[PDB]
């Protein structure tokens, strides 16, 4: 039940809620960005001091 | 108990104190009891999974809605201190129903807001899901319990004819140690207790004479007895069930008849001793279920309010306890208080201009 | 539940209904929606009207 404006009101609703969801893909983005580079620090650390630790 | 609850846009700041006692949007002219709701404030979380969220948890808030009332209902069936007649007065959590609906108290601790809506209606569907299993095999057990009792009374229930003899005959009444005898118990009624006192000598024979001994005298017919040989039991049979000889083989046991009674009072004191707690704990369980039931009642009506009001969290509700057969002029009035919050789209039917969920007994 | 905007249009002249044969006058009033949910069952609802 909306007036010709609030019709693009709760379509602003809508949008807004689009980049609540895209806020959310950027938290989870980043927090999932801080994992993987923790994850792949990880394993090649972990590559190159096996390495360096058999050579020795 | 029937108990309204409605909600609002909240376009002004003022809607704070309307929700309480606002004069222009009274219900039945400050008359019915208005309280604010005591409202939280949650999470969006999603708006295309949340038509579908809102709908199962519709669906999962009639099953609660069934569990509970079945609850109450086999509170009622206990049928001592607890019925939906009498001492129907059970306390919300040892306050009053009324009374705690009417100062209901929202935790996050129990239900963090900060995980997904969904996360907190499952976890309340596996509470109340192992409550219900629980609740099943209590129902199972007790039931059992209280079945035992009464099949024992089924055996403690009927004439003498189907009703041991342990506290009426002794041991001495037939023939121990007997040669090539049995003292066969044909209890013979009164109309005809007179008769077998002298027909027992011709009724058979190879038998021992001066059997006419009775044993006792009841109201539907007269315990007695007669001893005479094995073979004999058939012959005195056959011809004393023409002369009104109703032939009843009973058995003496002292160890078994003591043991069936000792079970019997073993199983009165401690079926007491387990319905004390039985109470105790069905009263735990509806109560932990039904603030269970209204918390979850309160989210599906935020969750209505958001899906209709607009982005912001700016949204104003509260109870309502409308006086009787005047609730249709608050139909109206309401309808009128509540068009102009629309005032284009919205036949009405069940899609009312306004925001309601109804809860009743 | 939906709050898009509405392509309107009405059709002239309407010929039959493919399968009956009703001369009956038709129009158009559309809106988009998101929800997959809703994607589901107001096509459902509309099938069955």
């Amino acid at each position: 039940a909306l007036s010709d404006a609030d019709v693009q009101k709760q379509i602003k609703h809508m949008m807004a809620f689009i980049e609540q969801e895209a806020n959310e893909k950027a938290e989870e983005i980043d927090a999932k960005a801080e994992e993987e580079f923790n994850i792949e620090k990880g394993r090649l650390v972990q590559t190159q001091r096996l390495k360096i630790m058999e050579y020795y | 108990t029937e108990f309204w609850l409605i909600s609002a846009p909240g376009e002004k700041t003022c809607q704070q104190t309307w929700e309480k006692l606002h004069a222009a949007t009274t219900k039945n002219n400050n008359l019915a009891v208005s309280s604010k709701f005591n409202i939280p404030d949650l999470k969006v979380g999603t708006l295309d999974v949340l038509v579908g969220l809102s709908d199962e948890l519709a669906k999962l808030d009639a099953f609660v809605e069934g569990v509970v009332k079945k609850v109450a209902q086999y509170m009622a069936d206990v049928l001592e201190d607890s019925k939906d007649k009498v001492q129907e007065n059970l306390l919300a959590s040892g306050v009053d129903l009324v009374t705690y609906i009417t100062r209901f108290q929202w935790d996050m601790a129990k239900y963090p807001i900060k995980q997904s809506l969904k996360n907190i209606s499952e976890i309340i569907a596996k509470g109340v899901t192992q409550i219900d299993n629980d609740l099943k095999s209590r129902a199972s057990a007790y039931n059992n319990l209280k079945g035992n009792l009464q099949n024992l009374e089924r055996k403690n229930a009927g004439s003498l004819l189907t009703r041991s003899l342990a506290e009426i005959v002794k041991k001495d009444d037939f023939v121990l140690d007997s040669e090539y005898l049995v003292t066969l118990l044909v209890v013979v009624p009164k109309l005809n207790h007179n008769d077998w006192i002298k027909q027992y000598e011709t009724l058979a024979e190879m038998v021992v004479p001066r059997s006419s001994n009775v044993l006792s005298e009841d109201q539907d017919s007269y315990l007695c007895n007669v001893t005479l040989f094995r073979k004999a039991v058939d012959d005195f049979r056959h011809k004393a069930r023409e002369n009104k000889f109703i032939v009843r083989d009973f058995q003496y046991n002292e160890e078994e008849m003591k043991a069936d009674k000792e079970e019997m009072t073993r199983l009165s004191t401690d079926k007491k001793k387990q319905f004390g707690p039985l109470v105790r704990w069905l009263k735990v369980n509806f109560s932990e279920a039904f603030i269970a039931w209204i918390h979850i009642k309160a989210l599906r009506v935020f969750v209505e309010s958001v899906l209709r009001y607009g982005l912001p969290v700016n949204f104003q509700a509260m109870l309502l306890q409308p006086n009787k057969k005047s609730v249709k002029k608050l139909r109206e009035v309401l309808h009128e208080l509540y068009k102009h919050l629309d005032s284009s789209a919205a036949s009405q039917q069940e899609y009312y201009p306004y925001v309601y969920y109804k809860i009743d007994c | 539940r939906g709050n898009v905007f509405l392509r309107q249009a009405e059709i002239e002249n309407p010929l039959e209904d493919p399968v009956t044969g009703d001369y009956v006058h038709k129009s158009v009033f559309i809106i988009f929606f998101q929800g997959d949910q809703l994607k589901n069952r107001v096509k459902k609802i509309c099938e069955g009207f």
